[PDB]
């Protein structure tokens, strides 16, 4: 015990002598290979997702570089990690949500969608023939009774609802920032401030992406550059 | 895929089935379990391992399973594996009864299960079941019977036998004290307590720590009873009384 | 070693050793030559005899009236592939009442042979083909490989010591398009003869010829029927 | 379903899983068969003795049909499977041809079963050999043997199991017209052959008369009658 | 089409080490406690609650299976969720055939049997969880545990997860068979306090109860009240 | 590595080396480029001639996958051809189910998910190819997507794949492609291919050119012979 | 009609801490009597019986298939099946064959194995259950049986009066049905004993 | 450890090369093709006098006009022989004619390489067949002998030996073989050569011989007919 290994416990999802799944732990490291960080926060009126938009090239069509995804018209999502894995998990989420609506006659609750994706991830932690997906999904939406929601699930199949949360390279630093801020008794401002602190950047409007849902306007919306700029300008004048 | 495959159902270089042998080591460590054939009945006597703690005592026994009206069994080895096999025994017994409208002869039930166990050692690449079983019963072909099966899918009929902890030592004791053609349920019960008193190295043997079931005939009908704790204490006492005359 | 047994394991150099090893099967087969003119496609092949009393191995197989093949590598894989090709040609005549175009047949071989290069426990086909055909686009010589790749050729040679044939074919290929048929076969035979040890010669026992074109359904020539092509005899 | 090749060739042409199955046979109880003139006999070593065992439940000699039976050496569980499959097949033959099987027919069936398990994905070979005996419709007595490879042959007499080497050496020198002229001697030839390595279960099949098993009082008659003769021979 | 071969096999000493290693995941899991009272059953567990950022009410560890049966675990949460879904599905299948709620013992047998499958079936690992299952049927309370091997046991009281050996000796010198449910809740919470670290609130433990009225979770405000006196 | 034998195994640093090794097969391939402009997309490929016995045209690396979509490939050619068949089937089925030409973005995403599925399992290996998809229509404009062996898919103004990738990208970055036309860009695609071609290390190549734009009425087509030759001549003379 | 091919009749009836179940004894094929001791009531428990009328082959098959299921249930559970639970088990077995049914319409009579409360029910051939507090009938003379039961049945009958009523209901019913009768068997089920009688009955 | 369909660096399938090594452990068999018929002769290789020599069959009738001699792992040969039998009867059923020797050989040889472990239908073949075969028969091409090995390569042969002593036996066959050779000369030649290469002293019970002739159906020689030919020694 303490970093012990037997057999194939570093290669497939079997228990190590301590009771660990090294392959799952390695899927968490795969999340940081993308090099990006994402933050999400929930208020009484709205929920917001902000993530980095790195476009080093500019031979890229930057409209197609995004980690923000519409799942349904009322459910939005930010993906952190391996891109192709992420895209696949987005398809599955879309499929699960459409199917729920078809069978049950009402939009999937965000908590249920997250749970479902987590339960699917769980299968890859217990069956030896496939790897976990090296990605993390954060979902936002409005619930009719509970208000705005942010949910996250991970490659271990854990999931939770959050007041605010983060994913990727600066997760632990964003968590600390949000902890000290939430400890006291504006949601888009907090999210972009958190991200800008932990990266020490101070953004241009083309270097982030922002997604929102609000109690008034529950349709998932992606902000334009101009709309983001207006928030960046409003913060700059303290 | 080839890389990860244990290869559970292949021969070793000396013609051996390693997974079977290792299962048999698991059984060697499990709670001791014996059966004794008498003229007027059959018994099973087993060490309890669910013994005790803050445990609740909810079922009629821990390791004695009724299989049908005329048959019971006991198990030594992996408990969950035993639950799969005993459940399957019950099913085999009811399939026979459906088809013939008479009870499955004891040996046929054992054989049917042993074919399943054998198959797990020859195809499929799975681990075998880590279980040995003692079976007691009555049928109209051979009357009172006792059988033993093990993880290879091998079996045999016995007048007395033991599986589990200190088996070799128990079979010694039985070879000497067991009277072929001349045992009663009362003398076999005394012999059972004698052997369990030797083989449980957990020194001063107790009723809380053993289970006995008897199988007899009464009015053309098979009776299967798990002795209550008052009967088990009373028999331990008669074995403690009996040790002296020996002095 | 940990990268050379499975067709599903990429090496660190971006190679698949099982495919390369399948390609060695074809380098070890006896040589064959494929070439074409404006009007004909011809195959020429060296046949090996396991002993003096054995018959020489077939290297040239009929596929349809307008297609034949020459093989190098595992014979059993050659037969399985040739049977596949035959079937696709029959299907096409069944459905459309016209010959399957040669480039479409070659595509079908590519798809079919690529499949096992990507699945665990499967293996490449260990055979390389030269394919002679004639259709509306005229004569063709294609080459197929164990990698599932294929090539459209002015001429080609595969198998043992085929590099010598290739070198002859390059030297004279600017002549091929306007050769009459005898000239073209003479060219094939000379290219094939270059693969032979200095002592060894082309005989009626060891040469097999395949011809298709504008005037002629795919026809195979063995034994006494190759004699007209061998005399002939330019060399020295 | 388990598609692993289990029996494969090794570099010098060996099928090692089959050779290992053969090692399982060599650690089994010795079994002997002799083809007499108008009788056929099979006998087999101890098992364990063990005073507490029900003798009936561990016989290593088994009826396949009225006119064919077998003994085996090797893995007993594997043998039970082969035995039941052959029994099923005897009844199919009876069904579709309205004759009992020849001893050869069923020997051939058992052998091809065994051969299949050496050339099929997910299965190890059967760890047994079998001696198969009986009589055809025309009265000719028969002794056949099968092994894990699916090879089969006819024998005048033979052994399999532990110490088959020496027991076969004994039979080679001792099988003569004189030792099989009568039934008593044929039966004795088997018991002497076993006493060479060996208790002893034994059974006989007379032309038409179906399978008789002996009988521990009738057996130790022959035991003492050979044991005292191998003391005079010292 | 899967890996068909087992991933749990016997070692030379007769151990199934993938199960032993599953048990190690259980032993490093958060603590759980079950106590069978005379007139009820209590299940309690520690919520490993890092960060004030979690919404504590969003996911639960103590779960209803039916109106009369509930669950808690120690070990890996996502594995537990699988088993909660199967137990629920098993409970309904039973109800559809028999039109009677599934007896606690029957539910445990069926769930244990699913756990057994994952010790033998191709290409999978066992579950890294032990379950505690409470229920009320035949006018009487039940408490069961089911382990990664698929073995189950009926308990009067027990503990699992981190520090369980001590939890069990604590309960041993504290449980009696004639104890009421409100008192058993108190001692369950005390058993967790033995191995807590951090100071308890009603937002980082979870408690479920089972009696004649059925199974339910205690609310934050009910737990807060029991936490006065602790 | 430990660790690099199966796409179902993560390394301890969170990498999937079988996918990286497939990427290496592409990075050993000769270079293909795509450029999106004002009124279409143009593709060019450096096609190495491994033998003068091959026909001028053989081993095409530019494919029509629908009447409005071209595909440009680098890497293991049999894997690339099989991917062109998947793309073709996807576009064909799209038209059958929904009744119109598949939007390029949607075809790229669908084919990328297929490529992605070969990166999770021991049962299969990753594709050893990267490919670009190009189209033009009046409604959607010019679009150029690129997909690699991990199954990642992005839209581009300009793109290069294969061994002189980086060298090609720096030349492409010098173009104001947004304001230029296909008839102009062909010359520049040919020019860039001749620049990044290592004429010492691997002599002799054929240039392969195709386009899709207003000037082809939204059909993907080979660049005509006379225009290819003028672009070759421009490229060659710009080098000297 | 498929249900009149073999004929037959069963009924059950509730009393004070007791139940009764009865059946005719004829096995016949259309007009022909084959046997006069054919069993239609099967014990499912010490105090719990199922009577089946309908096509004789399915009477037997349903009884045997049900017993299979009950035997497993009792082995696996702690215990003897409750009446209401046997009803559900039968319902379930019949509705599995919803689109190719067994041609049998059972009645169940018993006492709870703990509380000894009386229980009766019947089911149709696809497993619709009907529980009543008085009586249930099934067979080719259902109308005849309803006439008798509806006129004779009273509440809270002791074992003796229950016997006379169920017997008179059956005997007079089947005597107006050509393909039921050739004898009647009656089981009275009490807490402490089972009483089984055959009745003196018309044999035409 | 590696799968049954792995290529070696030299471009051969390991399992097939290894199956070819198993043929070298088999008894020697000889075939000779003459204008008067073909003959097949095989060393039985008796391992004990207790064994019935006639229960060793290594030459088998395929159809009336075709025999088969085998060497290697004999049990493996059964499924191949059955398949040859069934194919010739299927051909007769459909076309009302006899199947050519070359066609029968071809059909059997198409089973060689049909083994594997993930494509895989039943529990279909897990490995190649450890057998070589000589098919000798008569069709309208005249008398004909073909050889097949575990690779699925098959070829016509004027004379051929297989099994342990085949190098030596083949060398002796090159020496004696001529095209105008009679069948009775070919029979004597093959017995002469088996005598040399066998570890046991040749006699009428430890070899088998069969012919197929234009006039005549497949014929296994009797003890008595063997004794006649053995006299010349
Ligand atoms: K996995
Ligand atoms: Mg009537
Ligand atoms: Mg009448």
């Amino acid at each position: 015990s303490r970093g012990s290994s037997a057999g194939f416990d570093r290669h497939i999802t079997i228990f190590s002598p301590e009771g660990r799944l090294y392959q799952v732990e390695y899927a968490f490291k795969a999340i940081n290979q993308g090099g990006l960080t994402s933050v999400a926060v929930r208020g009484k009126d709205c929920a917001v997702i902000v993530t980095q938009k790195k476009v080093p090239d500019k031979l890229l069509d930057s409209s197609t570089v995004t980690h923000l995804f519409k799942i349904t018209e009322n459910i939005g999502c930010v993906m952190t990690g391996m891109t192709a894995d992420s895209r696949s998990q987005v398809q599955r989420a879309r499929y699960e949500a459409a199917n729920w609506k078809y069978k049950y006659g009402y939009e999937i609750p965000v908590d249920m969608l997250c749970k479902r994706i987590a339960d699917i991830s769980q299968v890859y932690t217990q069956n030896a023939e496939m790897r976990p997906l090296g990605c993390c999904m954060i979902l936002i939406g409005i619930d009719e009774e509970q208000g705005p929601q942010v949910y996250k699930c991970d490659p271990a199949g854990y999931y939770c609802g959050f007041k605010a949360t983060a994913a990727g390279v600066k997760q632990t630093e964003s968590t600390s920032f949000l902890e000290k801020k939430v400890k006291k008794k504006q949601t888009v401002e907090t999210a972009i401030t958190c991200l800008s602190t932990v990266l020490s950047i101070d953004f241009k409007p083309s270097e982030i992406e922002v997604g929102v849902v609000t109690v008034e306007n529950p349709k998932f919306r992606i902000l334009t550059e101009a709309e983001i700029d207006a928030h960046l300008v409003a913060l700059a004048e303290r | 895929s080839r890389r990860y495959d244990s290869r559970t159902t292949i021969f070793s270089p000396e013609g051996r089935l390693y997974q079977v042998e290792y299962a048999m080591e698991a059984i060697g460590h499990a709670g001791t379990c014996l059966g004794i054939l008498a003229n007027d009945g059959v018994l099973l006597a087993a060490e309890r391992r669910n013994i005790h703690k803050l445990l609740d005592e909810v079922f009629f026994s821990e390791k004695i399973y009724k299989l049908n009206e005329d048959m019971a069994c006991s198990v030594a080895g992996i408990t969950s594996d035993a639950n799969v096999l005993t459940n399957e025994l019950r099913l085999i017994a009811q399939r026979y009864l459906l088809q013939y409208q008479e009870p499955i002869p004891c040996e046929q039930l054992v054989t049917a299960l042993c074919d399943i166990k054998q198959a797990y050692t020859q195809f499929g690449g799975k681990r075998p079941f880590g279980v040995s079983l003692l079976y007691i019963g009555w049928d109209k072909h051979y009357g009172f019977q006792l059988y033993q099966s093990d993880p290879s899918g091998n079996y045999g009929g016995w007048k007395a036998t033991c599986i589990g902890n200190n088996s070799a030592a128990a079979v010694s004791m039985l070879k000497q004290d067991y009277k072929e053609g001349e045992m009663t349920l009362k003398s076999a019960l005394a012999l059972a307590i004698k052997v369990l008193n030797k083989t449980m190295d957990v020194s001063k043997l107790s009723a809380e720590k053993v289970e006995i079931a008897t199988l007899t005939r009464e009015n053309g009908k098979t009776v299967i009873r798990v002795l209550k704790q008052k009967e088990v204490e009373q028999l331990i006492k008669k074995h403690e009384e009996e040790e002296a005359k020996a002095e | 070693n940990q990268y050379d047994n499975d067709v599903t394991v990429w090496s660190p150099q971006g190679r698949i050793h099982q495919i390369e090893y399948a390609m060695e099967a074809v380098k070890q087969g006896s040589a064959t030559v494929g070439l074409k003119s404006k009007t004909h496609a011809v195959l020429v092949a060296l046949k090996r005899a396991q002993s003096e009393l054995a018959a020489h191995q077939k290297k040239i197989l009929h596929v349809d009236n307008h297609i034949g093949i020459s093989i190098a590598g595992l014979t059993a894989d050659a037969r399985l592939l040739c049977n596949f090709m035959r079937q696709e040609c029959l299907d096409s005549r069944f459905v459309f009442d016209r010959p399957l175009p040669v480039s479409r047949l070659v595509s079908l071989i590519g798809s079919k042979t690529q499949i096992p290069t990507q699945r665990y426990g499967r293996r490449p086909y260990g055979v390389g083909l030269l394919i002679a055909g004639y259709d509306d686009m005229g004569p063709h010589i294609f080459q197929t490989c164990p990698s599932a790749n294929y090539f459209d050729c002015r001429a080609m040679s595969i198998g043992a010591r085929s590099q010598s044939a290739r070198t002859y074919l390059e030297r004279h290929m600017s002549e091929f398009m306007e050769c009459n048929l005898n000239e073209l076969v003479k060219h094939g035979l000379r290219a094939l003869r270059e693969t032979l040890p200095a002592e060894q010669d082309l005989t009626t026992k060891n040469v097999s010829i395949g011809i298709v074109g504008k005037d002629l359904e795919f026809t195979i020539y063995d034994d006494d029927d190759v004699s007209p092509f061998l005399e002939g005899l330019e060399e020295r | 379903s388990y598609d692993r090749a289990i029996t494969v060739f090794s570099p010098d042409g060996h099928l090692f899983q089959v050779e290992y199955a053969q090692e399982a046979v060599k650690k089994g109880s010795t079994a002997v068969g002799v083809r007499g003139r108008d009788i056929v006999v099979l006998g087999v070593e101890k098992k364990s003795v063990a005073k507490l065992q029900d003798e009936r439940t561990v016989r290593k000699i088994c009826a396949l049909d009225d006119n064919v039976c077998m003994a085996f050496a090797g893995l007993t569980a594997d043998a039970r499977i082969v035995i039941n499959r052959a029994r099923v097949e005897c009844q199919s033959h009876r069904l579709t041809v309205e004759d009992p099987v020849t001893v050869e027919y069923i020997t051939r069936y058992i052998a091809s079963l065994k051969q299949r398990y050496t050339q099929s994905n997910g299965r190890r070979p059967f760890g047994i050999s079998a001696l198969i005996v009986g009589f055809d419709f025309d009265g000719t007595p028969r002794l056949y043997q099968t092994d894990p490879s699916g090879t089969y042959h006819a024998w005048k007499a033979n052994a399999i199991g532990r110490g088959a080497k020496s027991v076969r050496e004994f039979l080679e020198k001792n099988y003569t017209d004189e030792a099989i002229e009568t039934d008593d001697l044929t039966i004795k030839l088997v018991i002497k052959a076993l006493l060479e390595v060996v208790n002893i279960e034994l059974a006989v099949m007379r032309r038409d008369q179906s399978l008789k098993i002996l009988n521990p009082e009738e057996i130790e008659k022959y035991v003492a009658e050979i044991e005292k003769e191998k003391e005079e021979n010292e | 089409r899967g890996y068909s071969f087992s991933l749990t096999t016997f070692s030379p000493s007769g151990k199934l080490v993938q199960i032993e290693y599953a048990l190690a995941a259980v032993a490093g899991g958060a603590p759980s406690v079950g106590i069978k009272a005379a007139n009820g059953v209590v299940l309690a567990t520690e919520k490993k609650q890092k960060s004030i950022l979690y919404d504590e009410r969003s996911v639960h560890k103590v779960e209803p299976i039916t109106k009369h049966i509930g669950l808690v675990y120690s070990g890996m949460g996502p594995d537990y969720r699988v088993l909660v879904h199967r137990a629920r599905k098993l409970a309904q299948q039973y109800y559809l055939v028999y039109q009677e709620p599934i007896p606690t013992a029957q539910l445990v047998q069926r769930v244990a049997s699913v756990m057994q499958e994952y010790t033998q079936s191709g290409g999978v690992r066992p579950f890294g969880v032990s379950l505690l299952i409470c229920g009320w049927n035949e006018g009487r309370p039940y408490l069961f545990q089911s382990d990664p091997s698929g073995a189950y046991f009926a308990w009067k009281a027990t503990a699992m997860g981190k520090n369980y050996v001590n939890g069990k000796t604590f309960l041993e010198k504290r449980y009696n068979e004639d104890l009421e449910l409100e008192d058993a809740i108190h001692t369950a919470i005390l058993t967790l306090k033995e191995s807590f670290e951090g100071q308890m609130t009603e937002d980082n433990i979870e408690v479920g109860i089972c009696n004649e009225a059925g199974f339910r979770r205690l609310t934050p405000t009910e737990v807060k009240d029991y936490l006065a006196a602790i | 590595t430990g660790y690099d034998l199966s796409a179902s195994t993560f390394s301890p640093d969170g990498r999937v080396f079988q996918v990286e090794y497939a990427m290496k097969a592409v990075e050993n391939s000769s270079t293909a480029i795509g450029i999106r402009c004002k009124d279409g997309v143009v593709f060019g490929v450096e096609k190495l001639v491994l033998s003068k016995l091959y026909e001028e045209g053989s081993n095409k690396r530019l494919f029509n996958v629908d009447r409005h979509v071209g595909m440009a490939v680098a890497g293991l050619l049999a894997d690339a051809r099989s991917l062109a068949d998947i793309a073709r089937e996807e576009a064909s089925n799209f038209r059958s189910n929904f009744g119109y030409n598949i939007p390029l973005k949607h075809l790229a995403d669908r084919v990328a998910m297929y490529v992605h599925a070969y990166t999770l399992y021991s049962a299969v290996r990753p594709f050893g190819c990267s490919f670009m998809l190009g189209s033009y229509s009046v409604n959607d404009g010019a679009q150029l997507y690129m997909i690699d062996p991990s199954g990642v898919s992005y839209g581009y103004w300009g793109c290069a794949i294969g061994k002189a990738r980086q060298a090609a990208k720096t030349e492409i970055e010098k173009l104001q492609m947004k304001e230029m036309t296909c008839r102009d860009i062909v010359k520049e695609v040919a020019k860039i291919i001749y620049i990044v071609h290592d004429e010492v290390k691997d002599k002799a190549f054929e240039l392969e050119l195709s386009w899709v734009g207003e000037l082809t009425n939204g059909r993907h087509e080979i660049v005509p012979k006379d225009i290819r030759e003028e672009a070759e001549k421009y490229a060659k003379e710009s080098l000297k | 009609s498929i249900m009149s091919y073999n004929g037959g009749a069963v009924m059950a009836m509730k009393g004070k801490n007791c139940v009764a179940i009865a059946a005719d004894r004829r096995f016949g094929i259309q007009a022909q009597m084959v046997t006069t001791d054919f069993q239609k009531i099967f014990p499912m428990g010490d105090r719990l019986y199922i009577g089946l009328a309908g096509l004789a082959t399915d009477v037997q098959t349903v009884a045997q298939r049900l017993k299979f299921r009950l035997n497993l249930y009792e082995l696996k559970e702690g215990r003897q099946i409750k009446p209401y639970t046997l009803m559900s088990m039968v319902a379930n077995l019949l509705y599995e064959k919803r689109f190719g049914p067994y041609y049998t319409e059972p009645v169940i009579a018993g006492l709870d194995p703990k509380t000894f409360k009386p229980f009766i029910c019947s089911l149709d051939l696809i497993g619709c259950p009907m529980v009543t507090d008085d009586f249930v009938v099934s067979g080719t003379c259902a109308e005849q049986m309803y006439g008798m039961c509806e006129s004779l049945w009273e509440p809270n009958m002791d074992p003796d009066h229950l016997f006379e009523t169920i017997s008179q209901a059956m005997l007079n019913a089947v005597d107006r049905d050509a393909v039921s009768g050739m004898g009647v068997i009656v089981h009275i089920i009490e807490k402490d004993k089972i009483t089984t009688r055959t009745l003196k009955a018309r044999m035409d | 450890d590696r799968g049954v369909n792995t290529f070696s660096p030299e471009g051969r399938l390991f399992q097939v090369e290894y199956a070819i090594e198993a043929i070298k452990l088999g008894s020697t068999a000889i075939g000779i093709q003459t204008s008067e018929g073909v003959c097949l002769a095989v060393e039985k290789r008796i391992t004990s006098p207790l064994m019935e020599p006639s229960s060793i069959e290594k030459i088998v009738e395929i159809d009336a006009h075709i025999g088969c001699a085998m060497s290697g792992l004999i049990a493996d040969a059964k499924t191949l022989i059955d398949k040859a039998r069934v194919e010739t009867q299927n051909h007769w059923f459909t076309y009302n004619e006899t199947m050519t020797v070359e066609s029968v050989t071809q059909a059997v040889s198409n089973l060689a390489l049909q083994f594997g472990e993930e494509d895989a239908d039943p529990g279909a073949m897990s490995r190649p067949f450890g057998v070589a075969l000589l098919f000798g028969g008569v069709d309208e091409k005249g008398p004909q002998l073909f050889h097949m090995d575990p690779s699925g390569t098959f070829v016509q042969c004027d004379a051929r030996a297989i099994g342990s002593a085949s190098e030596g036996a083949q060398s002796s066959l090159q020496e004696v073989y001529h095209k105008s050779m009679t069948l009775k000369e070919a029979i004597k030649s093959s017995l002469i050569i088996l005598k040399q290469v066998m570890e046991e002293k040749l006699n009428a019970t430890n070899i088998e011989l069969a012919t197929v002739q234009p006039g005549q159906n497949f014929h296994m020689f009797t003890k008595e007919e063997l004794e006649e030919v053995i006299k010349d020694i």
